[PDB]
């Protein structure tokens, strides 16, 4: 509704980027036969 | 459950502007625009409630509020988009026509709310009012609807109003509004507060025992009103103007 | 207030006006008049006493011009002091930016 | 720097000093003109009416030039802030700053 509201709404989300938690994701695919492919997948965080 | 403290007063438009500015100088803070909507229901006069207690006066029937906020888009015409949604658009509200009409108010059919006449005595210095609330949430059914549920118990539909205006938050807890109102009719839209705004500072407390957080409360309300003094007149409202029962009416606009 | 000032130069710029007349007359009819004609009115009845109340003309047009003068300079500058002091009056680059510099820091630590 | 209208409300104050410091020089002029005409010398005579004119006509409209100004604080009524936005631009600088670290080839 008002501008300064707004306006410092967007600017505090500009910093989403450094101010969130990190986090990461891999996915490990491994070569199987008879169609049956396991994966393994490990995500790490820092709460 | 509150017990508001209150003070009241009018200005000219004429000074609007240069209001506005003082009071950044004083807060410290920026005005912010807002918006309301206000429907007043009334005991249904085919129920005889015989229950009133005539002989002792246990209890006299009263009048419920029911506020809703609605969006600017509702609020704004088309030659108005152009400029940004902040005090300034509150210039351009001095006619008594405005986009919201009485078709949109009856398409919408919140926060219930009841009140009392302020204490007596000529001992008091401000307006102290004791409030009673609740909020409504969300419903269900097969007649889910604001007016189906006053209807269910016992209230009818009396008359609205739209209130524009600005607040400023100041330390303490104390909100002072700067409001204009438009009675709306199927007949048309008009300004009770023709070419003024209505200003009104106040504070809440919540538990009315608490005798200290009160006389703060008044401290602080006529040091407001002291600061004040040269450019605008706050003063206590007649005590016969704010009382909204049934059996005598009059509406402080 | 402001309404006051106004008066009180108008009492200063009166003064200044009857004791610039005083001291004007009093200098050019310092020339003491005899005059043989009841009308005439001017008497040096003690010698000196009249060089006493000359001097007193003296150090009285000469406080009170200073006095003057000086209290209009200081009304000017309050004047100006009241003007000065009571008249009351992308986020995508920035986006890129932090990433920018975050990496740059990951790959530098 | 100042908006321009206290600029020149500065600079009438400015000239309206300098006025009663030229009607005091001119008092003092008058004073020493009138001693030596006392004198008895008729030649400085005609330089005396001039002188006297010129020290009320100076001694009037300083006067009235004041007035005027009174009267504009009359009528100027009614015509930390910085701070609601300090921060913000301290921000913007810094940033500024991030960005000449950001880019090696403009530190020089």
């Amino acid at each position: 509704d008002d501008e300064n509201i707004t306006k410092l709404n967007k600017e505090i989300r500009a910093f989403d980027k450094l101010l969130n938690i990190p986090r990461r994701e891999l996915k490990i695919n491994l070569p199987l036969t008879e169609h049956k492919s396991p994966n393994l997948s490990l995500m790490l965080e820092s709460p | 459950m509150v017990q508001q403290l209150s003070l009241f007063g009018s200005i000219g438009d004429d000074g609007y502007d240069l209001l506005i500015s003082t009071l950044t100088t004083i807060s410290g803070n920026p005005p912010l625009l807002y918006n309301s909507l206000c429907t007043v229901w009334k005991p249904n006069p085919s129920y005889d409630v015989e229950n009133v207690n005539s002989r002792n006066q246990l209890v006299e029937p009263n009048r419920i509020k029911l506020s809703k906020e609605v969006p600017f888009s509702y609020l704004i015409d088309e030659t108005m988009m152009d400029k940004p949604l902040n005090f300034r658009i509150l210039k351009s509200f001095t006619n008594d026509k405005i986009p919201l009409n009485y078709a949109m108010t009856r398409n919408i059919l919140w926060s219930l709310q009841i009140s009392d006449i302020p204490a007596a005595g000529n001992n008091r210095s401000v307006s102290m009012q004791t409030i009673a609330e609740t909020i409504i949430l969300s419903s269900a059914g097969k007649n889910s609807s604001v007016s189906s549920l006053m209807n269910g118990l016992g209230y009818v539909f009396e008359f609205q109003y739209l209130t524009i205006g600005v607040k400023f938050f100041m330390k303490h807890g104390l909100i002072l509004e700067l409001q204009k109102i438009w009675q709306i009719e199927e007949a048309g839209n008009s300004q009770i507060t023709s070419g003024g705004f209505l200003l009104k500072a106040y504070i809440n407390v919540s538990r009315g025992t608490d005798i200290d957080r009160i006389n703060y409360t008044e401290t602080a309300l006529m040091n407001l009103k002291k600061e004040l003094q040269g450019y605008i007149e706050l003063s206590v409202p007649d005590r016969q103007s704010m009382d909204s029962r049934v059996a005598h009416g009059n509406i402080l606009i | 207030m402001s309404n006051q000032a106004l008066y009180e130069k108008l009492e200063q710029t009166r003064t200044i006006l009857s004791v610039k007349l005083a001291e004007l007359i009093n200098m050019t009819t310092i020339a003491d008049r005899n005059d043989d004609d009841e009308g005439s009115f001017a008497q040096e009845n003690s010698e000196l006493a009249v060089a006493t109340t000359s001097v007193m003309m003296v150090n009285n047009q000469t406080m009170q011009l200073i006095k003057n003068v000086q209290d209009l300079l200081i009304l000017t500058r309050s004047i100006k002091e009241k003007w000065l002091l009571n008249q009351i009056p992308d986020e995508k680059q920035i986006e890129e930016l932090l990433d920018n510099c975050i990496e740059t820091f990951v790959a530098e630590k | 720097m100042q908006p321009p209208y206290i600029q020149e409300r500065l600079k009438s104050l400015n000239d309206i000093e300098t006025q009663l410091c030229s009607m005091l020089q001119e008092a003092s002029q008058v004073t020493f003109i009138f001693g030596e005409l006392k004198r008895g010398n008729e030649s400085v005579k005609p330089q005396f009416e001039n002188h006297v004119k010129q020290f009320y006509e100076r001694l009037d409209k300083s006067t009235t030039q004041l007035r005027k100004e009174i009267q504009l604080l009359d009528e100027n009524v009614g015509t930390n802030k910085k701070a609601l936005g300090q921060d913000t631009e301290k921000m913007e600088e810094q940033l500024d700053l991030l960005s000449a670290i950001l880019d090696p080839s403009k530190s020089k």
